[PDB]
RNA sequence: GGAUUUUUGGAGCAGGGAGAUGGAAUAGGAGCUUGCUCCGUCCACUCCACGCAUCGACCUGGUAUUGCAGUACCUCCAGGAACGGUGC
């Protein structure tokens, strides 16, 4: 058993891939990501269907989107 | 009468067994979550281990790892293994 | 009330909001990414828990397909924003 | 405040979750102001899926309906009250 | 604090509002809760494909808004 | 508080009601046991699924988060909510 | 009755808050205010604030 | 005697017998038809139970109308501007009216709305060929005199007065 | 604060309407006041005919707007 | 009092292919207006795979019922698809 807390935060700053809800795969550090499950990554680079496009970097997102998040 | 059998009762014995289950979607019922999950907590935000995505139309798998999936997007599982 | 305020102010700053924090000490001109693909550019002036952010500067634009999709442009300078409709909150855009 | 409380009774145009327009004499507010709308109706776009077709909206009465919270898009008054 | 109390500071104040359903509209609303509700009035609204239809007394709703214009002369640190 | 839509919603469960959902799931029938969160249990409905193929079923569990609206009694138009 | 708005009076103040509107919609500029507004919509024919070669000018005919 | 708008808003309308939004002003035999747009979109049924009107015509552009009793009145003729301002229109109730002969029939062939009509208690009725003046006007006509319309009747009312 | 009525239902069949236009065919068998109704001899229908048994569907009502009843309970 | 039932949202989007088939008067670009060639938004006809099935209302003729009760909607056969959303 690891729950969100220990796990999203041993992953906030592992480069996490974040699928959002729209194809949008975040590879980045997470920030932190608290019980408002507001994710914010640090140089974090856009994906659509796992395809490297965007340079943002450090980009803060609502939880709204995430459908889901791993760190690769 | 008869007492609740929780869904919280059913995803906790799911992860004290360690098993892999495939799990539905919201709004697109072609695609399913195959992995197993590694805890949980009071919000039933389930979280995932060696999962990926399982096409049904285009029958293709795309796997994550130890995902953490959104919580309002599940709908249930099926225990495959 | 005021330690509450006090742990809401140490929230938005060091924790995931810290983008718009930023845009709120930095003045900082931050792409707040919709869940609906309408791509506003501007700063963050009024900004909170729940992403509620208010956007100085803001230029709203969209792939609009009339053909192959043009990008639709405007910008409003001052205009609000709900966090409802927002996927994101980012800090720093390459423009 | 409570702003509908005044125009309520008279028949209003309540808008959708899928953008119709359904002009019942509403009634009441709530904190989720879910609507209790009587006498009321609805019209949605009956779409040609062309142009030298042409669109128009094929009349529905519910009576009266109680539209769940999640419902409005907005409320505006297409009919004076009776 | 929220800046929803931030749009708490309009009344009898020149807003255009683009909502959920693809809308953009010119509003002088009526009244605004906590909540976000803000009633539109002399509302020229505009959805997805649409044209400039007209309320003068209309309820526009919260999470069913978008985005928010606040008056030019409106003080921004003044009005949050 | 507790909502007049409530009220409502309770004078119009125990007999014909017509509820209409989300995609078009539209249930017509006995909306039998209606709980303030408004999920909506039905008896002996004809319920659609927008399909044009408005079937019978018996003792349905329609939700009422999805609930687009919900056709009442038209004889309590004189309701103590409104009056 | 529909031939006077709010502040206009009937006779007494004009709309140009709208075509105000419009121009910084187009130009977004933020230094755009009252005495730029002022100046391009006091003036006839000057060598103008915007350029008339894009849609400028039929926003300014609207 | 002045028929004005207060008979229109005050007029009553709400459902109908077949669950329409209809308009009721009868008891008036208001021989005026004026002000009556202020029905504000919310209405499709018109009626003037009770009416002197000199003849059919006087209606504001009402592109929803569905109903309209211009029964118990003076109608003498049809007018012209009837579809542009009723396109929706199926029901124009005119029975026990006075239309007399087939020229009061000149406006009636240009809605394409037309299925459910009603002329009843005219001199236009025990007339021969009439009912076929009728069915030929009247392509997408259903309801006449209260029974269906006939693919016979229509060979008739084509075929004959060439 | 208040739990869901599948009180009598309980422990009997019904076949749920849930996102996605699923089926889940099934007996009422736990729930939370989140009413999240968990089926066993509960298996999937899908678009297409289908069909798959899932052992034990602890099925949110975060997506389930239907469910029909297959007896009187 | 922004986490599985209503108000901090899963919303956005795009209409299947083609024939020396065609309309843009006042509205598209280049070949520097007219003529003519090719080119990135629809509908009418026709070929497929009338985009595919269900059902509902209706138009057609035949056909069973003379009957009192407060309606989701009440005949049966057969054609056609003028209209709606449900699975791909």
């Amino acid at each position: 058993p690891l729950n969100p807390k220990p796990f999203l935060n041993g992953l906030t700053g592992k480069p996490v891939m974040v699928k959002l809800k729209w194809g949008m795969e975040y590879k980045g550090y997470l920030v932190s990501v608290d019980g408002y499950m507001n994710m914010q990554l640090a140089n974090t680079e856009e994906y659509i269907d796992g395809a490297l496009s965007g340079h943002l970097g450090e980009v803060l997102i609502r939880c709204n989107n995430v459908l889901y998040i791993r760190g690769v | 009468q008869k007492v609740m059998v929780q869904p919280i009762n059913l995803i906790f014995r799911y992860l004290q067994n360690r098993s892999r289950i495939q799990v539905w979607l919201y709004e697109q019922v072609n695609m399913r979550i195959e992995g197993c999950i590694i805890g949980f907590d009071e919000y039933m935000n389930l979280v995932l281990d060696d999962a990926e995505e399982i096409h049904s139309k285009t029958k293709s798998r795309k796997q994550l790892g130890r995902i953490m999936l959104k919580g309002d997007n599940i709908t249930l599982l099926q225990s495959v293994s | 009330p005021e330690e509450l305020q006090k742990r809401e102010e140490e929230e938005f700053n060091t924790g995931p909001l810290s983008v718009l924090t930023q845009s709120v000490k930095n003045n900082t001109q931050v792409l707040i990414n919709c869940r609906n693909n309408k791509k506003l550019l501007g700063r963050v002036k009024a900004f909170d828990r729940h992403c509620n952010m208010v956007l100085e500067n803001v230029k709203e634009m969209w792939t609009e397909v009339p053909s192959k999709p043009v990008n639709k442009d405007r910008y409003i300078s001052k205009m609000f924003l709900r966090g409802d409709s927002v996927i994101v909150v980012l800090r720093n855009p390459l423009i | 405040s409570s702003k509908m409380l005044q125009h309520i009774d008279y028949r209003m145009r309540c808008i959708l979750q899928d953008g119709r327009i359904f002009i019942g004499t509403f009634k009441a507010f709530d904190k989720h102001m879910n609507l209790i709308l009587c006498d009321c109706d609805e019209f949605r776009k009956i779409k040609p899926k062309n142009s030298k077709q042409a669109e128009r909206e094929e009349k529905r009465v519910l009576g009266l309906v109680l539209l769940r919270g999640e419902n409005l898009v907005s409320m505006t008054v297409e009919g004076p009250p009776p | 604090m929220k800046l929803v109390r931030f749009l708490m500071k309009l009344s009898h104040e020149t807003v255009t509002i683009e909502l959920k359903n693809g809308t953009q509209v010119h509003g002088t609303i009526t009244g605004v809760d906590v909540s976000m509700n803000t009633h539109l009035k002399a509302v020229k609204m505009t959805l997805k494909n649409r044209e400039p239809v007209q309320l003068e007394t209309l309820s526009i709703r919260g999470n069913n808004i978008r985005y928010f214009i606040l008056p030019d002369s409106l003080p921004l640190d003044t009005l949050l | 508080s507790i909502g007049v839509p409530i009220k409502v919603l309770h004078e119009a469960e125990g007999h014909i009601v017509t509820c209409e959902t989300n995609t078009g799931e539209v249930y017509r029938g006995k909306l039998i046991e209606a709980e303030d969160n408004m999920n909506c249990q039905m008896s002996n409905i004809t319920v659609t699924y927008r399909d044009g193929r408005v079937a019978q079923l018996e003792q349905v569990y329609i939700r009422g988060s999805k609930i687009r609206f919900l056709i009442l009694p038209d004889m309590l138009k004189n309701a103590p909510m409104l009056k | 009755l529909v031939e006077f708005t709010d502040e206009e009076g009937y006779g007494r103040y004009l709309d140009l808050h709208d075509c105000y509107l419009k121009y910084i919609n187009l130009k977004a500029s933020e230094k755009l205010d009252y005495i730029t507004y002022l100046s391009i919509f006091d003036q006839l024919f000057d060598i103008p604030k915007e350029r008339k070669n894009a849609e400028y000018k039929r926003y300014l005919e609207m | 005697v002045k028929l004005t708008a207060e008979l229109i808003e005050q007029a009553a309308q709400y459902t109908n017998a077949v669950r329409d939004r209809e308009l009721d002003l009868r008891g008036y035999k208001i021989p005026v038809i004026e002000n009556l747009g202020a029905t504000l979109d919310q209405f499709d049924a018109i009626d003037f139970s009770d009416n002197e009107i000199r003849k059919l015509d006087g209606f504001p552009l009402l592109r929803r109308l569905k109903t309209l009793l211009v029964n118990n009145n003076r109608i003498c003729r049809i007018g012209e501007g009837l579809d542009q301002a009723l396109p929706c229109l199926t029901e124009l109730i005119l029975t026990n009216n006075s239309l007399v002969e087939l020229g009061d029939l000149d406006p009636l062939a240009s809605l394409k709305s037309l299925t459910y009509l009603s002329i009843l208690r005219n001199p236009v009725t025990n007339k021969k060929h009439y009912r076929l003046y009728v069915i030929y006007k009247v392509p997408q006509v259903r309801v006449l005199d209260f029974q269906k319309v006939k693919l016979k009747e229509r060979q008739e009312a084509e075929k004959m007065f060439k | 604060a208040h739990p869901p009525e599948l009180k009598k239902f309980m422990d009997k069949k019904l076949s749920l309407k849930l996102n996605g236009g699923r089926h889940v065919q099934g007996i009422l068998r736990g729930f939370d006041p989140f009413m999240n109704l968990v089926i066993d001899e509960c298996v999937e229908m899908a678009t297409s005919g289908q069909q798959n048994n899932i052992g034990m569907v602890v099925i949110r009502g975060n997506s389930i707007i239907m469910l029909e009843a297959l007896e009187r309970v």
